[PDB]
Protein backbone atom coordinates (compact mmCIF):
# COMPACT_ATOMS: atom_id res chain seq x y z
CA UNK A 1 0.00 0.00 0.00
CA UNK A 2 2.88 2.36 0.83
CA UNK A 3 4.61 1.37 -2.41
CA UNK A 4 1.52 2.26 -4.45
CA UNK A 5 1.24 5.69 -2.81
CA UNK A 6 4.89 6.50 -3.56
CA UNK A 7 6.95 4.00 -5.59
CA UNK A 8 9.57 6.65 -6.40
CA UNK A 9 11.11 6.58 -2.93
CA UNK A 10 11.48 2.81 -3.42
CA UNK A 11 13.07 3.37 -6.84
CA UNK A 12 15.50 5.91 -5.34
CA UNK A 13 16.83 3.41 -2.78
CA UNK A 14 17.56 0.89 -5.55
CA UNK A 15 19.26 3.52 -7.71
CA UNK A 16 21.55 4.58 -4.85
CA UNK A 17 22.85 1.01 -4.54
CA UNK A 18 23.20 0.36 -8.28
CA UNK A 19 21.23 1.49 -11.38
CA UNK A 20 21.19 -2.21 -12.30
CA UNK A 21 20.09 -3.93 -9.10
CA UNK A 22 20.24 -7.70 -8.54
CA UNK A 23 17.28 -8.74 -6.40
CA UNK A 24 13.91 -10.44 -6.15
CA UNK A 25 10.46 -8.88 -5.79
CA UNK A 26 7.13 -10.71 -5.56
CA UNK A 27 9.04 -13.98 -6.05
CA UNK A 28 10.58 -12.87 -9.35
CA UNK A 29 14.41 -12.84 -9.41
CA UNK A 30 16.41 -10.74 -11.87
CA UNK A 31 18.00 -7.38 -12.64
CA UNK A 32 15.89 -4.34 -11.73
CA UNK A 33 16.96 -1.29 -13.72
CA UNK A 34 16.34 2.21 -12.36
CA UNK A 35 19.01 4.06 -14.36
CA UNK A 36 18.08 6.01 -17.49
CA UNK A 37 21.22 5.32 -19.54
CA UNK A 38 21.12 1.65 -18.56
CA UNK A 39 17.42 1.36 -19.42
CA UNK A 40 17.88 2.98 -22.84
CA UNK A 41 20.93 0.82 -23.61
CA UNK A 42 19.09 -2.42 -22.75
CA UNK A 43 15.99 -1.51 -24.77
CA UNK A 44 18.23 -0.61 -27.72
CA UNK A 45 20.15 -3.90 -27.51
CA UNK A 46 18.64 -6.73 -29.59
CA UNK A 47 20.58 -9.27 -27.50
CA UNK A 48 18.06 -8.47 -24.77
CA UNK A 49 15.02 -10.20 -26.24
CA UNK A 50 11.34 -9.89 -25.44
CA UNK A 51 9.70 -13.05 -24.09
CA UNK A 52 6.32 -14.57 -23.28
CA UNK A 53 5.04 -13.40 -19.84
CA UNK A 54 4.22 -17.04 -19.09
CA UNK A 55 6.63 -19.97 -19.62
CA UNK A 56 7.03 -20.73 -23.34
CA UNK A 57 5.99 -24.38 -23.17
CA UNK A 58 3.32 -23.99 -20.47
CA UNK A 59 -0.16 -25.30 -21.30
CA UNK A 60 -1.69 -24.69 -17.86
CA UNK A 61 -3.41 -21.65 -19.38
CA UNK A 62 -3.33 -22.93 -22.95
CA UNK A 63 -5.64 -20.36 -24.56
CA UNK A 64 -4.12 -17.42 -22.67
CA UNK A 65 -0.60 -18.53 -23.63
CA UNK A 66 -1.55 -18.93 -27.30
CA UNK A 67 -3.06 -15.42 -27.48
CA UNK A 68 -0.06 -13.83 -25.72
CA UNK A 69 2.57 -15.69 -27.75
CA UNK A 70 1.18 -14.43 -31.08
CA UNK A 71 1.38 -10.75 -30.08
CA UNK A 72 4.14 -8.60 -31.62
CA UNK A 73 4.98 -7.31 -28.13
CA UNK A 74 6.36 -10.72 -27.16
CA UNK A 75 7.81 -11.70 -30.56
CA UNK A 76 11.40 -11.37 -31.77
CA UNK A 77 13.02 -11.51 -35.23
CA UNK A 78 11.83 -12.02 -37.84
CA UNK A 79 8.17 -12.32 -36.79
CA UNK A 80 8.20 -8.98 -34.94
CA UNK A 81 8.95 -6.79 -37.97
CA UNK A 82 6.32 -8.62 -40.03
CA UNK A 83 3.58 -8.16 -37.41
CA UNK A 84 4.53 -4.57 -36.56
CA UNK A 85 4.74 -3.36 -40.18
CA UNK A 86 1.31 -4.82 -40.98
CA UNK A 87 -0.34 -3.01 -38.04
CA UNK A 88 1.61 0.24 -38.44
CA UNK A 89 -0.65 1.65 -41.17
CA UNK A 90 -3.35 2.67 -38.70
CA UNK A 91 -0.91 4.63 -36.52
CA UNK A 92 1.08 6.74 -39.00
CA UNK A 93 1.28 10.50 -38.27
CA UNK A 94 -1.08 11.15 -41.20
CA UNK A 95 -3.68 8.55 -40.20
CA UNK A 96 -3.48 9.56 -36.53
CA UNK A 97 -4.16 13.20 -37.45
CA UNK A 98 -7.28 12.03 -39.33
CA UNK A 99 -8.74 10.77 -36.03
CA UNK A 100 -8.76 14.28 -34.55
CA UNK A 101 -12.32 15.24 -35.64
CA UNK A 102 -13.82 12.10 -34.05
CA UNK A 103 -11.84 12.61 -30.84
CA UNK A 104 -12.88 16.27 -30.46
CA UNK A 105 -16.54 15.39 -31.07
CA UNK A 106 -16.44 12.46 -28.61
CA UNK A 107 -14.81 14.63 -25.91
CA UNK A 108 -17.48 17.34 -26.22
CA UNK A 109 -20.24 14.71 -26.25
CA UNK A 110 -18.98 13.13 -23.02
CA UNK A 111 -18.55 16.48 -21.25
CA UNK A 112 -22.10 17.45 -22.30
CA UNK A 113 -23.46 14.54 -20.23
CA UNK A 114 -21.93 15.91 -17.02
CA UNK A 115 -21.76 19.67 -17.68
CA UNK A 116 -24.79 20.46 -15.51
CA UNK A 117 -23.89 18.05 -12.69
CA UNK A 118 -21.08 20.16 -11.17
CA UNK A 119 -19.39 16.81 -10.39
CA UNK A 120 -17.77 13.93 -12.30
CA UNK A 121 -15.62 10.83 -11.98
CA UNK A 122 -12.82 11.47 -14.48
CA UNK A 123 -12.27 7.79 -15.31
CA UNK A 124 -15.81 6.39 -15.58
CA UNK A 125 -17.39 9.54 -17.06
CA UNK A 126 -14.61 10.79 -19.32
CA UNK A 127 -11.23 9.05 -19.65
CA UNK A 128 -12.45 5.48 -20.19
CA UNK A 129 -15.41 6.19 -22.54
CA UNK A 130 -13.23 8.35 -24.81
CA UNK A 131 -10.38 5.83 -25.06
CA UNK A 132 -12.87 2.98 -25.51
CA UNK A 133 -14.84 4.75 -28.26
CA UNK A 134 -11.69 5.76 -30.17
CA UNK A 135 -9.96 2.36 -30.23
CA UNK A 136 -13.15 0.41 -30.98
CA UNK A 137 -13.75 2.78 -33.89
CA UNK A 138 -10.21 2.29 -35.23
CA UNK A 139 -10.23 -1.52 -34.90
CA UNK A 140 -13.78 -1.79 -36.26
CA UNK A 141 -15.67 -3.10 -33.24
CA UNK A 142 -19.45 -2.41 -33.40
CA UNK A 143 -20.88 -0.08 -30.75
CA UNK A 144 -23.00 -2.95 -29.39
CA UNK A 145 -19.91 -5.03 -28.56
CA UNK A 146 -17.96 -2.19 -26.91
CA UNK A 147 -18.89 -3.12 -23.32
CA UNK A 148 -17.63 -6.68 -23.81
CA UNK A 149 -14.24 -5.31 -24.91
CA UNK A 150 -13.91 -3.39 -21.65
CA UNK A 151 -14.24 -6.59 -19.59
CA UNK A 152 -11.68 -8.49 -21.69
CA UNK A 153 -9.13 -5.66 -21.51
CA UNK A 154 -9.32 -5.21 -17.72
CA UNK A 155 -8.98 -8.97 -17.19
CA UNK A 156 -6.16 -9.61 -19.67
CA UNK A 157 -3.98 -6.68 -18.53
CA UNK A 158 -3.66 -8.36 -15.12
CA UNK A 159 -2.22 -11.55 -16.63
CA UNK A 160 1.13 -9.82 -17.35
CA UNK A 161 1.51 -8.00 -14.03
CA UNK A 162 3.63 -9.07 -11.04
CA UNK A 163 0.47 -8.91 -8.90
CA UNK A 164 -1.23 -11.68 -10.91
CA UNK A 165 -2.73 -14.67 -9.07
CA UNK A 166 -3.89 -18.18 -9.99
CA UNK A 167 -7.43 -16.76 -10.02
CA UNK A 168 -6.48 -13.90 -12.36
CA UNK A 169 -4.82 -16.29 -14.82
CA UNK A 170 -7.81 -18.67 -14.79
CA UNK A 171 -10.13 -15.73 -15.48
CA UNK A 172 -7.64 -14.57 -18.12
CA UNK A 173 -7.80 -17.90 -19.96
CA UNK A 174 -11.61 -17.65 -20.14
CA UNK A 175 -11.44 -14.09 -21.50
CA UNK A 176 -8.80 -15.22 -24.01
CA UNK A 177 -11.21 -17.85 -25.36
CA UNK A 178 -14.02 -15.27 -25.59
CA UNK A 179 -11.96 -12.50 -27.21
CA UNK A 180 -10.34 -14.82 -29.77
CA UNK A 181 -13.71 -16.33 -30.72
CA UNK A 182 -15.24 -12.87 -31.14
CA UNK A 183 -12.49 -11.45 -33.34
CA UNK A 184 -12.39 -14.60 -35.48
CA UNK A 185 -16.10 -14.07 -36.16
CA UNK A 186 -15.59 -10.36 -36.85
CA UNK A 187 -12.75 -11.25 -39.24
CA UNK A 188 -15.06 -13.61 -41.17
CA UNK A 189 -17.53 -10.75 -41.70
CA UNK A 190 -14.79 -8.37 -42.84
CA UNK A 191 -13.44 -11.05 -45.19
CA UNK A 192 -16.81 -11.10 -46.96
CA UNK A 193 -17.55 -7.38 -46.53
CA UNK A 194 -14.44 -5.23 -45.96
CA UNK A 195 -14.98 -1.95 -44.10
CA UNK A 196 -13.02 1.23 -43.34
CA UNK A 197 -11.23 -0.22 -40.30
CA UNK A 198 -8.03 -1.89 -39.13
CA UNK A 199 -9.29 -5.49 -39.30
CA UNK A 200 -9.92 -5.05 -43.04
CA UNK A 201 -6.51 -3.39 -43.45
CA UNK A 202 -4.89 -6.39 -41.73
CA UNK A 203 -6.75 -8.81 -44.00
CA UNK A 204 -5.49 -6.99 -47.10
CA UNK A 205 1.10 -11.80 -44.72
CA UNK A 206 -0.75 -12.70 -41.52
CA UNK A 207 -2.87 -15.62 -40.29
CA UNK A 208 -6.44 -14.97 -39.11
CA UNK A 209 -5.33 -15.83 -35.57
CA UNK A 210 -2.40 -13.39 -35.74
CA UNK A 211 -4.86 -10.71 -36.86
CA UNK A 212 -7.17 -11.53 -33.95
CA UNK A 213 -4.36 -11.37 -31.36
CA UNK A 214 -3.19 -8.09 -32.94
CA UNK A 215 -6.70 -6.67 -32.45
CA UNK A 216 -6.79 -7.91 -28.85
CA UNK A 217 -3.40 -6.31 -28.10
CA UNK A 218 -4.42 -2.94 -29.53
CA UNK A 219 -7.78 -3.12 -27.72
CA UNK A 220 -6.07 -3.64 -24.34
CA UNK A 221 -3.46 -0.94 -25.01
CA UNK A 222 -6.16 1.48 -26.20
CA UNK A 223 -8.20 0.95 -23.06
CA UNK A 224 -5.83 0.53 -20.12
CA UNK A 225 -2.79 2.75 -20.73
CA UNK A 226 -4.45 5.71 -22.47
CA UNK A 227 -7.09 5.96 -19.72
CA UNK A 228 -4.25 6.09 -17.17
CA UNK A 229 -2.42 8.83 -19.08
CA UNK A 230 -5.50 11.08 -19.10
CA UNK A 231 -6.44 10.49 -15.45
CA UNK A 232 -2.85 10.68 -14.15
CA UNK A 233 -2.39 13.95 -16.04
CA UNK A 234 -5.55 15.49 -14.57
CA UNK A 235 -4.48 14.51 -11.04
CA UNK A 236 -0.96 15.84 -11.67
CA UNK A 237 -2.23 19.23 -12.84
CA UNK A 238 -4.73 19.58 -9.98
CA UNK A 239 -2.04 18.72 -7.41
CA UNK A 240 0.03 21.51 -8.97
CA UNK A 241 -2.43 24.39 -9.39
CA UNK A 242 0.37 26.67 -10.53
CA UNK A 243 1.18 25.03 -13.77
CA UNK A 244 -2.48 24.41 -14.17
CA UNK A 245 -3.38 28.08 -14.24
CA UNK A 246 -0.43 28.33 -16.62
CA UNK A 247 -1.74 25.75 -19.09
CA UNK A 248 -5.29 27.09 -18.74
CA UNK A 249 -4.17 30.58 -19.76
CA UNK A 250 -2.18 29.11 -22.67
CA UNK A 251 -3.58 25.94 -24.34
CA UNK A 252 -0.56 25.81 -26.68
CA UNK A 253 1.46 24.48 -23.74
CA UNK A 254 -0.55 21.24 -23.91
CA UNK A 255 2.18 19.46 -25.90
CA UNK A 256 5.00 20.03 -23.43
CA UNK A 257 2.59 19.54 -20.51
CA UNK A 258 1.50 16.09 -21.69
CA UNK A 259 5.16 15.05 -22.09
CA UNK A 260 5.94 16.06 -18.50
CA UNK A 261 2.86 14.17 -17.33
CA UNK A 262 4.25 11.15 -19.19
CA UNK A 263 7.62 11.58 -17.45
CA UNK A 264 6.25 12.31 -13.97
CA UNK A 265 3.48 9.70 -13.65
CA UNK A 266 4.18 7.11 -16.34
CA UNK A 267 1.14 4.92 -17.18
CA UNK A 268 3.55 2.03 -17.79
CA UNK A 269 5.95 1.48 -14.90
CA UNK A 270 7.65 -1.70 -16.10
CA UNK A 271 8.68 -3.68 -19.12
CA UNK A 272 10.95 -6.73 -19.30
CA UNK A 273 13.66 -8.48 -21.32
CA UNK A 274 15.58 -11.76 -21.22
CA UNK A 275 19.30 -12.04 -21.98
CA UNK A 276 19.86 -14.34 -24.97
CA UNK A 277 23.57 -14.47 -24.09
CA UNK A 278 26.09 -13.25 -21.52
CA UNK A 279 26.12 -9.44 -21.62
CA UNK A 280 28.42 -6.97 -19.86
CA UNK A 281 26.88 -3.58 -19.04
CA UNK A 282 27.44 -0.83 -16.45
CA UNK A 283 30.07 -2.87 -14.60
CA UNK A 284 27.94 -5.99 -14.18
CA UNK A 285 27.47 -9.24 -16.10
CA UNK A 286 23.97 -10.43 -17.00
CA UNK A 287 24.12 -14.13 -17.86
CA UNK A 288 22.10 -15.98 -20.52
CA UNK A 289 18.54 -16.73 -19.42
CA UNK A 290 18.39 -14.15 -16.63
CA UNK A 291 15.43 -11.77 -16.47
CA UNK A 292 15.80 -8.00 -16.73
CA UNK A 293 13.12 -5.65 -15.43
CA UNK A 294 13.12 -2.09 -16.73
CA UNK A 295 11.47 0.40 -14.39
CA UNK A 296 10.49 3.19 -16.79
CA UNK A 297 9.03 5.46 -14.10
CA UNK A 298 12.30 5.14 -12.18
CA UNK A 299 14.43 5.95 -15.24
CA UNK A 300 12.23 9.02 -15.80
CA UNK A 301 13.36 10.22 -12.36
CA UNK A 302 17.11 9.83 -13.03
CA UNK A 303 18.77 13.02 -11.71
CA UNK A 304 21.63 12.66 -14.22
CA UNK A 305 19.21 13.31 -17.10
CA UNK A 306 16.42 15.34 -15.52
CA UNK A 307 17.50 18.09 -13.12
CA UNK A 308 15.30 18.20 -10.02
CA UNK A 309 13.59 15.01 -11.26
CA UNK A 310 10.89 15.01 -8.57
CA UNK A 311 9.73 18.47 -9.63
CA UNK A 312 6.71 18.65 -11.94
CA UNK A 313 7.57 21.31 -14.52
CA UNK A 314 5.42 21.50 -17.66
CA UNK A 315 7.95 23.77 -19.40
CA UNK A 316 10.63 21.06 -19.35
CA UNK A 317 12.29 20.98 -22.78
CA UNK A 318 13.24 18.72 -24.22
CA UNK A 319 11.74 15.72 -22.44
CA UNK A 320 13.38 12.45 -23.55
CA UNK A 321 11.30 10.30 -21.17
CA UNK A 322 11.10 6.53 -21.68
CA UNK A 323 7.37 6.17 -20.97
CA UNK A 324 6.75 4.82 -24.49
CA UNK A 325 9.85 2.61 -24.34
CA UNK A 326 12.81 2.65 -26.71
CA UNK A 327 14.24 0.74 -29.69
CA UNK A 328 12.50 -1.84 -31.87
CA UNK A 329 9.44 -2.33 -29.64
CA UNK A 330 8.84 1.39 -29.03
CA UNK A 331 5.14 2.17 -28.62
CA UNK A 332 3.24 1.81 -31.88
CA UNK A 333 0.32 4.01 -30.80
CA UNK A 334 2.25 6.83 -29.11
CA UNK A 335 0.93 9.49 -31.49
CA UNK A 336 -2.68 8.44 -30.89
CA UNK A 337 -2.18 8.33 -27.11
CA UNK A 338 -0.67 11.84 -27.12
CA UNK A 339 -3.49 13.19 -29.31
CA UNK A 340 -6.26 11.71 -27.14
CA UNK A 341 -4.66 13.14 -23.99
CA UNK A 342 -3.97 16.58 -25.51
CA UNK A 343 -7.53 17.05 -26.76
CA UNK A 344 -9.16 15.59 -23.63
CA UNK A 345 -7.16 17.72 -21.17
CA UNK A 346 -7.29 21.03 -23.08
CA UNK A 347 -11.05 20.72 -23.66
CA UNK A 348 -11.70 19.74 -20.03
CA UNK A 349 -9.83 22.82 -18.77
CA UNK A 350 -11.67 25.02 -21.28
CA UNK A 351 -15.13 23.73 -20.38
CA UNK A 352 -14.62 23.40 -16.60
CA UNK A 353 -13.08 26.77 -15.55
CA UNK A 354 -13.27 26.02 -11.81
CA UNK A 355 -12.09 22.39 -11.78
CA UNK A 356 -11.15 21.11 -8.32
CA UNK A 357 -10.26 17.84 -6.60
CA UNK A 358 -12.82 16.13 -4.38
CA UNK A 359 -6.91 8.68 -3.98
CA UNK A 360 -6.41 4.95 -4.55
CA UNK A 361 -4.25 3.14 -7.09
CA UNK A 362 -5.19 -0.20 -8.65
CA UNK A 363 -3.07 -3.13 -7.37
CA UNK A 364 -0.83 -3.21 -10.45
CA UNK A 365 2.94 -2.87 -10.18
CA UNK A 366 3.72 -2.69 -13.91
CA UNK A 367 1.19 0.12 -14.40
CA UNK A 368 0.30 3.34 -12.58
CA UNK A 369 -3.50 3.31 -12.64
CA UNK A 370 -5.97 5.20 -10.44
CA UNK A 371 -9.08 3.44 -9.10
CA UNK A 372 -11.15 6.62 -9.43
CA UNK A 373 -10.74 10.39 -9.73
CA UNK A 374 -13.75 12.37 -8.42
CA UNK A 375 -13.72 16.09 -9.28
CA UNK A 376 -15.98 19.13 -8.90
CA UNK A 377 -16.47 22.14 -11.18
CA UNK A 378 -18.35 25.41 -11.85
CA UNK B 1 -9.72 -41.55 8.87
CA UNK B 2 -8.11 -38.37 10.22
CA UNK B 3 -7.78 -34.60 9.80
CA UNK B 4 -5.27 -33.41 7.18
CA UNK B 5 -1.72 -33.23 8.55
CA UNK B 6 0.82 -30.58 7.53
CA UNK B 7 2.51 -33.12 5.26
CA UNK B 8 -0.77 -34.18 3.61
CA UNK B 9 -1.76 -30.54 3.01
CA UNK B 10 1.60 -29.71 1.39
CA UNK B 11 1.50 -32.78 -0.85
CA UNK B 12 -2.09 -32.16 -1.97
CA UNK B 13 -1.11 -28.65 -3.10
CA UNK B 14 1.92 -29.94 -5.02
CA UNK B 15 -0.18 -32.72 -6.57
CA UNK B 16 -2.94 -30.39 -7.76
CA UNK B 17 -0.42 -27.87 -9.10
CA UNK B 18 1.80 -30.30 -11.02
CA UNK B 19 -0.84 -32.85 -12.07
CA UNK B 20 0.68 -35.71 -10.07
CA UNK B 21 -0.90 -38.10 -7.56
CA UNK B 22 -0.57 -37.15 -3.88
CA UNK B 23 0.99 -40.55 -3.27
CA UNK B 24 3.51 -39.98 -6.09
CA UNK B 25 4.99 -36.95 -4.31
CA UNK B 26 7.90 -38.07 -2.12
CA UNK B 27 9.50 -35.96 0.62
CA UNK B 28 12.98 -35.93 -0.94
CA UNK B 29 11.70 -35.08 -4.43
CA UNK B 30 13.02 -31.89 -6.03
CA UNK B 31 10.35 -29.57 -7.46
CA UNK B 32 12.23 -28.64 -10.65
CA UNK B 33 14.25 -31.79 -11.40
CA UNK B 34 11.99 -34.61 -10.21
CA UNK B 35 8.49 -33.11 -10.31
CA UNK B 36 9.12 -30.98 -13.41
CA UNK B 37 8.02 -27.58 -12.11
CA UNK B 38 8.58 -24.67 -14.51
CA UNK B 39 9.17 -20.96 -13.81
CA UNK B 40 5.44 -20.39 -13.23
CA UNK B 41 4.74 -23.61 -11.31
CA UNK B 42 7.20 -22.71 -8.54
CA UNK B 43 5.73 -19.22 -8.11
CA UNK B 44 2.17 -20.58 -8.01
CA UNK B 45 3.28 -23.26 -5.55
CA UNK B 46 4.59 -20.66 -3.09
CA UNK B 47 1.37 -18.65 -3.49
CA UNK B 48 -0.72 -21.76 -2.81
CA UNK B 49 1.31 -22.65 0.29
CA UNK B 50 1.15 -19.06 1.57
CA UNK B 51 -2.63 -19.20 1.19
CA UNK B 52 -3.09 -22.67 2.70
CA UNK B 53 -1.00 -22.07 5.82
CA UNK B 54 -1.77 -18.34 6.16
CA UNK B 55 1.92 -17.40 6.07
CA UNK B 56 4.25 -15.02 4.24
CA UNK B 57 7.49 -16.44 2.80
CA UNK B 58 10.21 -13.90 1.95
CA UNK B 59 11.88 -14.37 -1.46
CA UNK B 60 15.11 -15.22 0.40
CA UNK B 61 13.52 -18.21 2.16
CA UNK B 62 11.61 -19.45 -0.90
CA UNK B 63 14.88 -19.63 -2.87
CA UNK B 64 16.22 -22.05 -0.24
CA UNK B 65 13.26 -24.43 -0.56
CA UNK B 66 13.91 -26.79 -3.48
CA UNK B 67 12.61 -30.11 -2.16
CA UNK B 68 9.29 -31.32 -0.70
CA UNK B 69 10.83 -32.01 2.72
CA UNK B 70 12.24 -28.47 2.86
CA UNK B 71 8.74 -27.10 2.26
CA UNK B 72 7.30 -29.33 5.01
CA UNK B 73 10.21 -28.42 7.32
CA UNK B 74 9.64 -24.69 6.79
CA UNK B 75 5.91 -24.88 7.54
CA UNK B 76 6.48 -26.87 10.75
CA UNK B 77 8.48 -23.88 11.86
CA UNK B 78 7.13 -20.39 11.17
C1 LIG C 1 -4.30 3.36 -28.17
C2 LIG C 1 -3.14 3.63 -27.55
C3 LIG C 1 -1.95 2.64 -27.63
C4 LIG C 1 -1.75 1.69 -28.54
C5 LIG C 1 -2.68 1.34 -29.73
C6 LIG C 1 -0.51 1.02 -28.23
C7 LIG C 1 0.05 -0.02 -28.94
C8 LIG C 1 1.28 -0.60 -28.71
C9 LIG C 1 1.82 -1.75 -29.40
C10 LIG C 1 1.10 -2.54 -30.52
C11 LIG C 1 3.03 -2.01 -28.89
C12 LIG C 1 3.99 -3.15 -29.31
C13 LIG C 1 5.02 -2.59 -30.29
C14 LIG C 1 6.03 -3.64 -30.67
O1 LIG C 1 6.15 -4.68 -29.97
O2 LIG C 1 6.74 -3.44 -31.69
C15 LIG C 1 3.30 -1.02 -27.86
C16 LIG C 1 4.45 -0.92 -27.10
C17 LIG C 1 4.62 -0.16 -25.97
N1 LIG C 1 3.69 0.74 -25.43
FE1 LIG C 1 1.90 1.32 -26.37
N2 LIG C 1 0.03 1.61 -27.10
C18 LIG C 1 -0.84 2.62 -26.70
C19 LIG C 1 -0.66 3.46 -25.62
C20 LIG C 1 0.41 3.46 -24.75
C21 LIG C 1 0.61 4.36 -23.63
C22 LIG C 1 -0.35 5.49 -23.21
C23 LIG C 1 1.77 4.03 -23.05
C24 LIG C 1 2.42 4.68 -21.80
C25 LIG C 1 2.74 5.97 -21.79
C26 LIG C 1 2.34 2.91 -23.77
C27 LIG C 1 3.53 2.28 -23.49
C28 LIG C 1 4.19 1.35 -24.27
C29 LIG C 1 5.52 0.84 -24.02
C30 LIG C 1 6.46 1.23 -22.85
C31 LIG C 1 5.81 -0.15 -25.14
C32 LIG C 1 7.09 -0.98 -25.35
C33 LIG C 1 7.19 -2.05 -24.27
C34 LIG C 1 8.43 -2.89 -24.48
O3 LIG C 1 9.38 -2.44 -25.19
O4 LIG C 1 8.47 -4.01 -23.93
N3 LIG C 1 1.48 2.59 -24.80
N4 LIG C 1 2.21 -0.17 -27.79
C1 LIG D 1 7.82 -23.91 -2.81
C2 LIG D 1 9.06 -23.76 -3.58
C3 LIG D 1 8.94 -24.45 -4.87
S1 LIG D 1 10.41 -24.51 -5.65
C4 LIG D 1 11.21 -23.06 -5.43
O1 LIG D 1 10.40 -21.98 -5.89
C5 LIG D 1 10.97 -20.73 -5.51
C6 LIG D 1 10.04 -19.59 -5.94
O2 LIG D 1 9.75 -19.69 -7.34
C7 LIG D 1 12.35 -20.55 -6.17
O3 LIG D 1 12.95 -19.35 -5.69
C8 LIG D 1 13.25 -21.74 -5.83
O4 LIG D 1 14.47 -21.64 -6.56
C9 LIG D 1 12.53 -23.04 -6.19
O5 LIG D 1 13.34 -24.16 -5.81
Amino acid sequence: SEFLKNPYSFYDTLRAVHPIYKGSFLKYPGWYVTGYEETAAILKDARFKVRTPLPESSTKYQDLSHVQNQMMLFQNQPDHRRLRTLASGAFTPRTTESYQPYIIETVHHLLDQVQGKKKMEVISDFAFPLASFVIANIIGVPEEDREQLKEWAASLIQTIDFTRSRKALTEGNIMAVQAMAYFKELIQKRKRHPQQDMISMLLKKLTEEEAASTCILLAIAGHETTVNLISNSVLCLLQHPEQLLKLRENPDLIGTAVEECLRYESPTQMTARVASEDIDICGVTIRQGEQVYLLLGAANRDPSIFTNPDVFDITRSPNPHLSFGHGHHVCLGSSLARLEAQIAINTLLQRMPSLNLAWRYRPLFGFRALEELPVTFE
Amino acid sequence: SHMSTIEERVKKIIGEQLGVKQEEVTNNASFVEDLGADSLDTVELVMALEEEFDTEIPDEEAEKITTVQAAIDYINGH
